[PDB]
């Protein structure tokens, strides 16, 4: 869905760093905490938080 | 002046810490001797006082006041032996522990003034501690059970072995009251003061039917 | 608000926060201490000293309070746990950060305190003559922590009303939402057992109960974040 | 992986569900190499 | 908060606002254009370049999104409409200010973007072989603007998920309530038709739906305020 992925469809090889910014669009009165984790290649999805 | 609230002043005084009965006949101490492990909390108000802190250092001055149960002074020679932590206590009146030179002995007459000695800081650690959140070393492996919890072993201070000199039983009924005074007190880590009755000597266990400190009031509005 | 990053762990906290250093002393490496040459004990700085975030607690209208034991809280988690379990001797400082997430329509107060040598006392029924000693799970609850049975006496016969004599900080939902406590290594020895001795316990107890009108979120999360300060381990391995 | 650290907390009057929008891009060290035309369908 | 006044029109906005300039270029007069001497085209700055505030839109739980075409949005309003309709050639920049009025108990997100040469594509039923071209009211909706039928493809076969490649700004009700976009004149010619060519379209689309507990105001107003930057008109009259 990203312009990045669609521009990759026009090429064969690529490499570099990526940025993924998350935006919370709840109400101003809402609060809480999320844990966003990055697992490097090879490693399995972590089983719990 | 604020010298009355220094720790030294707070613990300064000498209090009764142990009584030793050495009767003519009876089941108490039939072998005319007694072993008394040094117990800081022999003096009632001392435990709660001392447990205001977590770690403490101090010297101890022991004074031995001996007489008969009537308070009578009689011509009897006594031996006060200090058995250091790690040394074996006498098990009989004929035990060789009584003549081991490395156990400091004091030979006093009941006629003489009270005997008096100073005990240094005996712990191998840097401070005694009245609270030890954990099971004793070594660690681990299992270990044997939970029974050992809350017991610090580095608080061991020594033992006083009290006997009448001689091979034959004394002609007099004796009582040896011993007094302890803390010197050079330092303390660390203040704690909330005990507000529930004590149950056991070596743990903070409390009755499951617990009480407020006080509460002589019906409502918050009326004094 | 800013981004706080140490090691591979990153938390979201506020610069506008008041920190309390326990007993006015910062955690430090024991260069003072004992045996050196040869040789000084392994010290982990970059990797092990990271932000370990415990599973959050849900605090309710009926909650009595929780406690965690140190270093027991971590001797089962990360590479701290690895080091603590496979070494002979241990010492460390700690940065404890306790944080709540609540709305302006919630209310309540937490006392966040640190009590060195926090010995527990359970009961047999009131009273003796003989005693039950508390089990491992009540004296060393791990990273999950344990919940207080009798908060008023701190499960140890001492009034919670005087707990403020220990390094503490209030979490008043009206005023703040976080508490930060810095604890140095406190012991009668320079080194001790990581698995058999808990140098201190962390306490988080409601003095003023949680309240809210019906319809608001019934459980308010308490998130504990902690990071070893000056770790030090001696021994080998298995 | 995105995990719930704490539960979602709201007062009365705030909706009990909210949405996260994820935006992504490459950094300045990103490069692509071997060009290759491959897409969908032209003018049916 | 301050008072912003140009000409006879005055709006209430906040100084604490982040402005985005389209393609990093400010609107400018076409001294660049060489068709000069004699003579340079009428350019109105004091009078015509004022704050035109369109009728506000009501954005609902079910809203799909709106778009306005430029300069079409104004070629039926003020003295701008008058210059644009009664001249031969036209060019101008624009200051677009989109603002919401909501409470802290509302939530939702708007993507405010500017798409040069925004060509619309309607359908015949899926699919051909032959085509219906969209009517005037769908390609040039005037000051009222038109509502999107299929937001996902922007009613033109292109993903809205990539609309952020155009000059844009998010309106997250949790964070901000206003968005300011500055658009320079973009064309393959220095001058064009004000009535037959729409140089760009403004898009305002809900990406995260409006929500609220019932009892709160069901419709949140979207107020569009716009002001021509460097107007320029050539030709005469009728």
């Amino acid at each position: 869905s990203t312009l990045l992925g669609q521009l990759c469809g026009y090429y064969t090889q690529w490499s570099g760093s990526l940025e993924v910014t998350f935006m919370f669009t709840g109400s101003f009165m809402a609060t809480g905490k999320m844990l966003i984790a990055y697992t490097p290649p090879g490693g399995p999805l972590p089983k719990d938080r | 002046s604020t010298a009355e609230t220094t720790l030294d002043s707070f613990f300064s005084r000498a209090g009764l810490v142990g009584e030793i009965d050495l009767p003519l006949e009876g089941t108490t101490n039939p072998n005319g001797y007694a072993n008394w492990d040094i117990d800081i909390t022999g003096y009632a108000q001392m435990r709660r006082k001392v447990e205001l802190f977590t770690y403490m250092r101090f010297d101890a001055e022991f004074t031995f006041v001996a007489c008969t149960p009537t308070g009578e002074v009689v011509p009897q020679l006594l031996q006060y032996m200090f058995v250091p932590p790690g040394a074996p206590k006498p098990d009989s009146r004929e035990s060789l522990a009584w003549q081991t030179a490395t156990n400091p002995s004091v030979f006093v007459k009941l006629s003489d003034p009270p005997a008096q000695v100073s005990v240094p800081f005996m712990s191998p650690a840097s401070a005694y501690q009245w609270f030890y959140d954990g099971y004793p070393t070594f660690g681990e492996h299992k270990q044997e059970k939970d029974l050992e919890y809350g017991a610090c072993p580095n608080n061991m201070m020594g033992t006083f072995s009290v006997r009448t000199v001689g091979t034959s039983k004394s002609k007099y009924p004796l009582v040896v009251r011993i007094y302890m005074r803390m010197k050079h007190v330092r303390a660390w880590i203040p704690r909330p003061m005990r507000n529930q009755n004590y149950l056991f000597k070596a743990n903070p266990n409390y009755a499951g039917n617990s009480i407020k400190p006080t509460g002589a009031s019906r409502t918050a509005i009326t004094t | 608000v800013a981004q706080l990053t140490i090691g591979n762990s990153t938390i979201t906290t506020q610069e506008a926060a008041n920190i309390i250093v326990g007993y006015g002393e910062w955690p430090s490496y024991c260069s003072d201490s004992d045996a050196t040459a040869v040789d000084k004990p392994t010290r982990p700085d970059v990797s092990v000293n990271r932000f370990y975030t415990l599973d959050t607690k849900l605090w309710e209208k009926s909650s009595k309070g929780w406690y965690w034991k140190f270093p027991d809280v971590l001797t089962e988690t990360g590479v701290f746990g690895q080091n603590a379990q496979f070494h002979y001797l241990y010492r460390s400082g700690f940065c404890i950060h306790v944080q709540c997430n609540a709305s302006k329509f919630h209310q309540g107060a937490l006392l966040v305190a640190v009590l060195p040598e926090y010995v527990i006392g359970t009961v047999a029924g009131g009273t003796g003559t003989e005693d039950s000693h508390p089990p491992y799970k009540q004296t060393q609850p791990g990273a999950d922590g344990f919940e207080l049975q009798h908060p008023y006496v701190l499960d140890a016969g001492i009034p919670i009303s005087q707990l403020t004599v220990c390094p503490h900080q209030w979490i008043n939902l009206r005023t703040n939402n976080c508490a930060t406590i810095i604890v140095p290594y406190i012991n009668a020895l320079p080194f001790d057992s990581a698995l058999n001795h808990c140098n201190f316990g962390l306490l988080v107890v409601p003095i003023s109960p949680l309240d809210y009108d019906q319809g608001a979120t019934p459980v308010i999360p308490i998130t504990i974040t902690l990071a070893p300060m000056c770790s030090e381990f001696a021994g080998l391995r298995q | 992986s995105i995990w719930y650290q704490t539960n979602y907390v709201v007062p009365i009057g705030a909706p009990n569900t909210a949405y996260i929008i994820a935006l992504a891009a490459a950094q300045k060290n990103f490069t692509m190499q071997l060009c290759k035309d491959a897409s969908d369908i032209l003018q049916t």
